[PDB]
């Protein structure tokens, strides 16, 4: 017949094939497909939706609901500091277990930007002001008030605005990544018969330009 | 920038070692010559979660068959054994069940089989979509038949098939056991309703469930300092 | 008058083995049973002064594997054995490591694997540029992380990954042990800013160090004389 | 099927396949390609880069830098020789390992043209003339100034030109090729408050017609 030569790498199983098959089954109708609400076309769909982050993991706090709510109340000091985490979403046992981090730990390659977000979960007669600084990767931890102010911060007043949300710029692991810390600016001021003991709770989520480059098996599951 | 690796085919449609499956060439226990594997999605725990990110899923499936033969030790190891021949027979959900490697569903005609002689390229077989249903279901909020009777949680509807294994050849002079592996790689792969990935480990294979496991890695502190 | 072999890629586009890994099928010490190789090109020492000619290079990769197999000398070499299947899985940067032959790690999705069976065409599979950065470096003239801390002349961002090798199979009854070798062919070769090939021999795979060498072979005289 | 017939040459692995091959890591995204400057796209454009030629490889003096100084001074005679070597680029040990050599040193054919270059590190108050002798390929070496005068020569005066070229026509290694001898014709005259010892250094590269046939491995670099 027709003269063919046999190249090397045949008769091989190469685990990521992508030829043809025979099926088992011809002769068979598949039923057709219905309209289902919620079709996922995209994983870096799932990773732009805003999740609690518990924040507040010190010790025997994690086997709890505790675990999330921040507390703050009326301080005696005015520049000590309320929550802070390192900022690496899938390193950090802070955003560990947070669904970004669930999407980004199937990944040795990831880059992106990243949007935080703070709600104040008082009264609504309570007030006062909080800074939120970010400190870019490479510079230290600021241990003031002050060290924080002149660096990137914001100051959220809380009779005005029950969230912020803080857009981080450029983060990367494979495109010591920074910091976000929160220092007391005026304390909490409470009328009467209003409890002083209040809770921020955290949220993050994505942004649009995020990207992943290489699969593989996730560091948390464990064969039995 | 690209996003094309975040796909849920890009995420799915892999192929992974599912299941082992030891059968031997000549015995005095009939049932040691055979064996089987019914066809889900909950033995690899990887993949296991990897589907529970979603719950429902629409998919072909294409299964590739790596054979090895080692013979057992005997005094008979000098032999001129001619090439095997494997049967890798598929039972469609609703067809017979062998329960011998004489038995007659072997020889059966609505039960596709495929005949691989020693040294080939390894075998494969595609597997299309056979639920009576739009989609399987990974999660499943109720009973099958009149609840409270019945297993909670099980879903009829959601069963692919099962397969058989057996040498085609007479029994042998020496014993030669044969072990396979499964590669099941799933394709056009359709994911509705996302859902949060699982934090406790299993248990069991037929249930979701579990002992309550932690939120995250504890801290020592709650404000940060320096190095 | 060509100079169509003076090109960059008719230079560094040649296969090459690179390294040779030994293992076994059935022992008692339970890390004899594999071996690994963490992907670079600075263990042939032509191929390593062949890519120093450049300081960045960026390049696909074509693995091909050469898998031969002999039997340890043992009582029982009268056995008739089935053919042996091979893994070789690739870890990319940022990828799980297996500790042993039955360690879950053999069975994770995102480490993509090639089973082979004795006989056929040997394997090969692709690696493209896996660098987060646009070239790997040959050279770096700096620490990797926190300076004074860490080793001199690292640059963690240009690892490629790593190779893992095991049988598929259950252990056999002889022993029997197999050897690979390992055919490393760069492709689409891209180079920038030249520099003067090395003089001195090589004393470490990880470091540019040395003893001083001279500069040529001595002559005996300054001017020349007739036969 | 389509009947295939299998010729011989299958399922070997010849080392200089050029076949297509299954790529492990689909579904990823590789970095795009960065401006870099000074991009290689030829190995003859690295062979055009002058280079300085250790030409006094006299023993004990290649431990040094004074393996590349050749000594020129005041001579009571006139006609003697300041230095000389085969013009053998990659066979002889004075052009052995510079980069002309160690391009032309990975090829077993080469041919081309060959430019060098003569530079006087003398002070900017002596004068005085050279003789560059061009033994061509078959003639001997001579032994005397008259007896290179009558050949190919030019005499390259120091007090008003610092740098000679001097492009040697046609030299292979498949495609005894020739001498570079250097006479005095005057002594270098000095005024006072000036030294008497000075310096030439060499330089060479190819030129744009320079071709390789066959790619081997380097003579130089020895296993452990």
């Amino acid at each position: 017949g027709l003269p063919v030569m046999n190249t090397p790498g045949s008769n091989q199983f190469l685990t990521s094939d992508d030829y043809q098959s025979p099926t088992a089954m011809p002769q068979f109708d598949v039923t057709p497909e219905m309209n289902i609400p919620g079709e996922v076309k995209n994983l870096m769909e799932i990773a732009e939706v805003d999740s609690v982050v518990p924040v507040n993991n010190v010790n025997e706090n994690v086997n709890s609901l505790e675990a999330y709510r921040i507390p703050v109340h009326s301080v005696t000091e005015t520049g000590a500091q309320v929550f802070g985490f390192t900022l690496q979403p899938g390193a950090d046992t802070v955003m560990e277990r947070t669904l970004l981090g669930e999407i980004l730990n199937y990944y040795a390659n990831w880059s992106g930007s990243i949007k935080l977000t703070f709600m104040y979960c008082g009264s609504a007669m309570a007030t006062g002001k909080f800074l939120l600084a970010y400190s870019p990767p490479g510079a230290g931890v600021p241990k003031n008030r002050r060290e924080a102010m002149l660096g990137t911060h914001i100051i959220w007043d809380i009779g005005l605005q029950s969230s912020c949300v803080l857009c981080v710029p450029w983060i990367s692991q494979t495109h010591d990544a920074g910091f976000i810390t929160c220092w007391y600016q005026t304390s909490i001021v409470v009328p009467a018969e209003v409890q002083n003991q209040s809770v921020i709770l955290c949220f993050v989520s994505a942004c649009n330009d995020f990207s992943v480059r290489l699969l593989r098996d996730s560091p948390f599951v464990r064969q039995t | 920038h690209v996003r094309s690796e975040s796909s849920v085919e890009n995420f799915l449609s892999r192929s992974a070692c599912v299941y082992i499956v030891e059968y031997k060439t000549r015995d005095d226990t009939p049932d040691k010559m055979y064996d089987s594997w019914v066809i889900n999605t909950r033995q690899v725990a990887q993949l296991r979660r990897k589907l529970e990110f979603f719950t429902y899923v629409r998919f072909d499936v294409e299964v590739t068959f790596v054979i090895t033969s080692v013979q057992d030790d005997s005094t008979r190891q000098n032999t001129d054994t001619p090439a095997l021949t494997h049967q890798i027979m598929y039972v469609p959900p609703g067809g017979p069940i062998p329960q011998a490697v004489d038995d007659y569903n072997w020889q059966t005609s609505t039960n596709p089989s495929v005949f691989w002689t020693e040294g080939n390229a390894p075998p494969r077989m595609s597997i299309p979509f056979m639920s009576v249903g739009n989609a399987y279901s990974n999660f499943y909020d109720g009973w099958s038949h009149f609840s409270q009777t019945g297993v909670y949680g099980f879903n009829t509807l959601n069963n692919m098939g099962k397969l058989y294994f057996r040498h085609v050849n007479d029994k042998t002079i020496s014993p030669i056991t044969s072990k396979v592996r499964i590669y099941f790689k799933p394709k056009h792969v359709k994911a509705w309703v996302p859902r949060p990935p699982r934090l406790c480990e299993y248990t069991h294979k037929d249930n979701v469930d579990f002992e309550p496991k932690g939120v995250t890695t504890s801290r020592t502190q709650l404000t940060i300092s320096n190095s």
